[PDB]
């Protein structure tokens, strides 16, 4: 039940969350809360879950919430609108994208693995073993959703087109935007093409 | 947010009835307002919490001279909305002055219910098009709601009146409801009479009581249209969310439905797509191509399946769209509601923009232009006459109805870089 | 197994050739004897049934000796693009892509990750493996799939140049009609249908060929039941099938070989010149009929 | 690959009536268009895959002035096809000008099934010679395709008029039928009336209701015809690979036809071999001699005996034919059908080119010769008279006739080298 929750109050309800902080005092976001980069989290672990759920892994948790949470600020940021009809036509081209990739990281990793790790404790014969297949669990979802390594020809795109979100959402000068994104583009599926292969999945998007 | 659910027109009222059953019985709601003994899933959109856990229905029925209403009043269901929301000629002018006049106290009635709202998102119409009384003042109401809450999302659920006639002047009253559409709403839910009839006489074999299951047809696709937010997933849990996705752009907002099944009273994902994409699961009628295509699923589904289906019908090439651009179909999920029987329960919706809609206002577009050009069928009415002397809002909507289908038309053509 | 059942009995034996102060071999020979039938039959119990030999036997049969021929004519007719040298950095992951999308039109939803392509021209270097269950089967080795993929890529030569040649064939549809076609310069014999004779009949051999080997094995294998006559029976239907498609190193089969040289170049002769032309065409066509006639000859030795 | 049928003419339509309906009965197929219960086998040629796994028949049914289409249409095999592919004087000329005018709808029904179609390999036509309405508007659909799509297969399937007289014209309407023939279409299946008629007065005891036996005749020869692709082997799995054997010279595309059976409801096959060299069992009527023969084989076969047979027959000689070249027999094998109970399973079909025929075309040469000489049969038809004032295209098609008699009696001679 804990494990369960504990992936339910981070990674709906959390959205709601985000919102607020869209528009400081971090205790004005709790009171908010029970009726882009940086941040801080914090939940309490008890001692017999304790023996089994590390702290260590609130930490790698984390970073995937940091994450989510750029997605769901290019997701948010650009849902701010519904010659200079020119600008649409970049919407389209970019909230797509991003969309696409929200589809990729959330539904494909974070709903197959995790429906999948539910059924593995579930089968779990001791309490040494139990934390092994958790640690098992963390260091490939850490891969999957890749914060490791090769992260230098990644996580910078990622980083660099989000850039562009930032770029449109002031927006809302044109042309230079289309040619960094094509060119970061092409980048993007000429190293994806045959590189862990399961980046294949937004290589053909 | 919170929506609020507005209900005119005698087969809008039918809908609004049905759909509203529809979710008591889909929720553990007794027909008193009372939360059913087995009752994890959110009503905090459509129902007011009172003070039994009265899931009160956030609805408001307007009507005028009611006639279908007092059926509304003698039912079990009585029970489960009216707390008092209820307010008591087939011309769109009728409709249109009659509502003028007595606009403050329903409009004081609607900020009545967002006061009673503790947040909102948006105003949902019920509507029949060229339903006689709806007209007019169904178009009068758009209007008000536009303009005084420029904060808030309006969708509009209508029918569109062809059943191959009948009414020599219903062509001008759609003429101008669809005007006061493209204007005053933000997201339009198009349906047609004619191909709900015929699907109907299609799957069953009856003839005239298509009112009786068409309600249900419209309240299964609209609560399907919903059921994410009903029951909680966590992709598009907003409105505006998922209606962000679905309009490429302001001038193209009408949106094509259908459901999976024609009757679900254990084929896979993959099956249902290839069936999805044929027509004749699809409920609302050069090349007519798709801009953007979202499908919703909900069932019992395997996800590695779902990948594998988007692989093989992305190759099999069953989407029959051309768009100008880099527009594609979206996948979305959605969970089966409990205490329903349900045989075959894997069932999906698609929400799609397609051009083909604009041969259907064509069809009107010739035949107002007809009955125009030979002047014998205007049939002067006097409401048409002190609210127009010279009729000319009727060359304004004619106007704008074909700036929207020279825009549908450019939107067919590979570049919108050029406009219609 | 019963050889657990079983297993005090051939224990009560051993000790009593243990027990006994003669050695002889005739008593000693029973015992070891007594033990392997039943030792054999259990292995032989367990996979016929469960472990579903025969059912892999037909996709062995379909995918090695090419009995689906249906996949494998649009494998060739959505990719002709390892007649070009290979880099083998790309193509190498190409066509089993190219392999299972193909597949994926009609037949086959489940598996296909069994089969694997590889590229070690490219037709001349494509092999196939398929994965079994290797503790469920030890019939299968590595040399028993290898010598599989030798006949793969015999039987893909002969299926590759004939598929060219028939296709080349469009005299009926666009050459004759509306078009007078001269001839006696543009003439060639017909030769196309002469050259065609001599794939076609090799076509229907080897479907013989094939088809009463693999009918011999599946009747030979439900009538014994010891795992040790089975493995006699597989190793004969092996050593069949090489030696009758000509597969030991015979001049039988380098004038084979060179016949579908001439067939693959005939190809090419024939697919740039479309109809009524003249690009020198009978520089190629004088050496054409002049190898074939010569080669001919040599299947007049194969016959005497 | 995928092949199209088209059917038109009463007999045309009823063949391919029961020839839908023998595939739907022989495959697990329901006459609905469900898939059966017990249903490895392919459907992926003349039978689209649909939403329910719906194997609707791939064919275009072309007609004019219905009479027999109404009884196709009260059918519980209505629901197998027609996916809307039925479109709605007895003359050659009249046929040919009625076909003329609604060539671009039929054209663009072809289109949309060649669109539906993701691959394509040929049409084959249903086709009744002097028919009456068939005929002209046969002809004129088969110079349209082969118009239309030169990198296509035309298989024709049809039978020749002669029940030994009746029509004065018909020797006329099939002249011009032949001469179309010859020119646009790839490869001829030949069939003929009065031996077909023959055979059923033969081994029955019928003299009237001959059409409903000689449907089954040849539904069976043409199911027979592709059952091999139908059901998977690997021996000439494709059209054109089974039809480059059958062709010896693109002026000599007709092709011999029989059935191994007579009746089959434990014989070898070296029994039916030497059965199937008898005429008897050959269902089409100086020396007269085969070019090239092939033969397909289906049943409970041994495969050694198939290659001491080929012996044996071989030395026996009982192949009565003197070629001019290298050409010889050609042996292939299909499979038995399930779910069909069949005594003697072994069942043969063979695909020779014949001379003999030619000197069937003699007699209709010698006939419509006779009636021209006379002048008092060409009865001046006036769709005859504006189509041609002058009527030459008959003395064309006698100019063809006349050159593929000859070619004919040159394939006849051991050389070939030269021509007729």
């Amino acid at each position: 039940e804990y494990l369960q929750a504990m992936r339910n109050f981070f990674l709906d309800t959390m959205y709601d969350f985000y919102t607020s902080i869209f528009d400081q005092n971090v205790s004005f976001l709790n009171v908010q809360l029970q009726e882009l980069d940086g941040l801080t989290l914090s939940y309490k672990v008890p001692w017999p879950v304790d023996i089994v759920i590390s702290l260590e892994c609130q930490k790698i948790y984390n970073q995937v919430f940091l994450l989510l949470l750029q997605i769901k600020w290019a997701k948010y940021s650009l849902d701010v609108l519904l010659q200079i009809h020119r600008m649409f036509l970049l919407r389209v081209k970019l909230m797509h994208f991003v969309n696409s990739l929200h589809n990729y990281i959330m539904t494909r990793i974070l709903h197959s693995t995790g429906l999948e790790f539910q059924h593995q404790v579930e089968e779990a014969k001791d309490l040494d073993q139990l934390i092994k297949i958790h640690y098992r669990y963390l260091s490939t979802i850490h891969d999957r959703c890749l914060l490791r390594e090769k992260v230098s020809f990644v996580k910078e795109a990622i980083m660099k087109v989000l850039n562009l979100a930032l770029m449109f959402a002031d927006g809302w000068s044109i042309e230079k935007m289309e040619s960094d994104f094509k060119n970061c583009h092409m980048f993007l599926v000429t190293i994806l093409n045959k590189a862990f292969p399961h980046l294949e999945s937004l290589a053909l998007s | 947010r919170e929506i609020i659910t507005l209900q005119l027109g005698q087969c809008g009222n039918q809908i609004g009835f049905e759909f509203w059953k529809q979710l008591c019985a889909e929720h553990g709601i007794s027909p008193e307002g009372i939360v059913e003994e087995f009752a994890t899933d959110r009503k905090d959109v459509f129902f007011y919490q009172a003070d039994d856990e009265h899931y009160i229905p956030r609805a408001v029925l307007l009507d005028l001279e009611p006639r279908v209403i007092h059926s509304i009043l003698n039912s079990p269901y009585a029970k489960l909305y009216n707390p008092e929301n209820i307010y008591l000629g087939n011309n769109w002018a009728s409709g249109f002055s009659q509502g003028e006049k007595i606009h403050e106290d329903i409009f004081d009635i609607i900020d009545r219910e967002a006061d009673g709202s503790d947040s909102l998102e948006g105003f949902v119409l019920c509507h029949s098009i060229a339903g006689g009384t709806g007209s007019g003042l169904g178009s009068y109401l758009l209007e008000r709601l536009n303009d005084r809450y420029p904060k808030k999302l309006v969708q509009t659920y209508s029918v569109f009146p062809n059943q191959d006639e009948d009414v020599v002047v219903q062509p001008y009253n759609s003429l101008l409801t669809l005007k006061r559409l493209t204007q005053n709403a933000d997201c339009v839910v198009v349906l047609d009479n004619t191909a709900l009839n015929r699907i109907a006489t299609d799957r069953l074999h009856i003839q005239n009581p298509s009112f009786s299951q068409i309600n249900q047809l419209v309240s299964t696709i609209m609560s399907a249209s919903t059921t994410t937010l009903r029951y909680p997933g966590y992709m598009n849990n907003d409105l505006i969310g998922l209606i962000a996705s679905l309009i490429p752009t302001p001038r193209l907002h009408f949106l094509m439905t259908g459901y999976t099944p024609l009757t679900t009273d254990k084929t896979t994902v993959l099956d249902v797509m290839r069936r999805l994409l044929q027509p004749k699961n699809v409920m609302v009628s050069t090349n007519h191509c798709y801009i953007a295509i979202l499908n919703i699923i909900q069932g019992e589904v395997d996800p590695t399946q779902v990948h594998k289906s988007l692989q093989r019908i992305r190759e099999r090439k069953l989407a029959n769209f051309i768009p100008w651009g880099p527009a594609s179909i979206q996948v979305a999920l959605s969970r089966k509601s409990p205490y329903l029987p349900s045989a075959h329960r894997v069932s999906g919706l698609m929400m799609a923009n397609h051009t083909s809609i604009s041969s259907l206002f064509e069809r009107t577009c010739r035949q107002y232009d007809k009955l125009r050009k030979r002047e014998a069928f205007l049939e002067q009415f006097r409401k048409e006459d002190m609210f127009k002397d010279n009729f000319d809002e009727m060359d304004t909507s004619r106007e704008i109805v074909q700036q929207l289908i020279d825009e549908y038309h450019a939107a067919t053509r590979p570049d919108y870089i050029s406009w219609g | 197994s019963i050889l657990k059942n079983q297993e005090d009995t051939f224990a009560a034996e051993l000790h009593r050739l243990k027990q006994q102060p003669l050695f002889s071999l005739v008593d000693f020979e029973q015992v070891v004897d007594r033990i392997r039938s039943t030792v054999a039959e259990h292995l032989w119990k367990l996979m016929v049934e469960e472990s579903d030999l025969l059912g892999q036997l037909k996709i062995i049969k379909d995918f090695y000796l090419l009995g689906r021929g249906e996949l494998f004519q649009a494998f060739i007719d959505t990719a002709q693009h390892m007649l070009k040298t290979p880099p083998t950095a790309v193509t190498e992951h190409d066509v089993n892509v190219a392999f299972q999308q193909s597949a994926h039109k009609v037949l086959l939803d489940d598996d296909n990750l069994l089969p694997l392509l590889h590229l070690t021209s490219g037709w001349a270097a494509l092999g196939l493996s398929y994965k079994v269950q290797w503790p469920l089967h030890i019939l299968f080795t590595p040399a028993v799939l290898e010598k599989y993929n030798v006949v793969f890529k015999y039987l893909l030569s002969v299926r590759r140049v004939q598929a060219e040649l028939q296709h080349c064939w469009a005299l009926q549809m666009q050459r004759k009609h509306l078009k007078s076609n001269q001839t006696d310069a543009i003439k060639w014999r017909l030769r196309n249908h002469m050259a065609f004779l001599v794939d076609n009949l090799q076509y229907y051999l080897q479907v013989d060929v094939l088809e009463s080997q693999f009918s011999q094995l599946l009747h030979q294998i439900n009538s014994t039941r010891d795992f040790e006559s089975i493995r006699l029976a597989h190793d004969h239907f092996l050593s069949n099938l090489l030696a009758q498609s000509f597969i030991l190193l015979k001049p039988v089969f380098h004038c084979l070989n060179e016949i579908l040289d001439l067939c693959h170049s005939f190809c090419s002769l024939v697919s740039q010149n479309l109809g009524p032309l003249d690009e020198r065409g009978a520089a190629q066509l004088s050496i054409l009929v002049k190898g074939f006639s010569r080669q001919s000859s040599l299947l007049f030795k194969i016959l005497s």
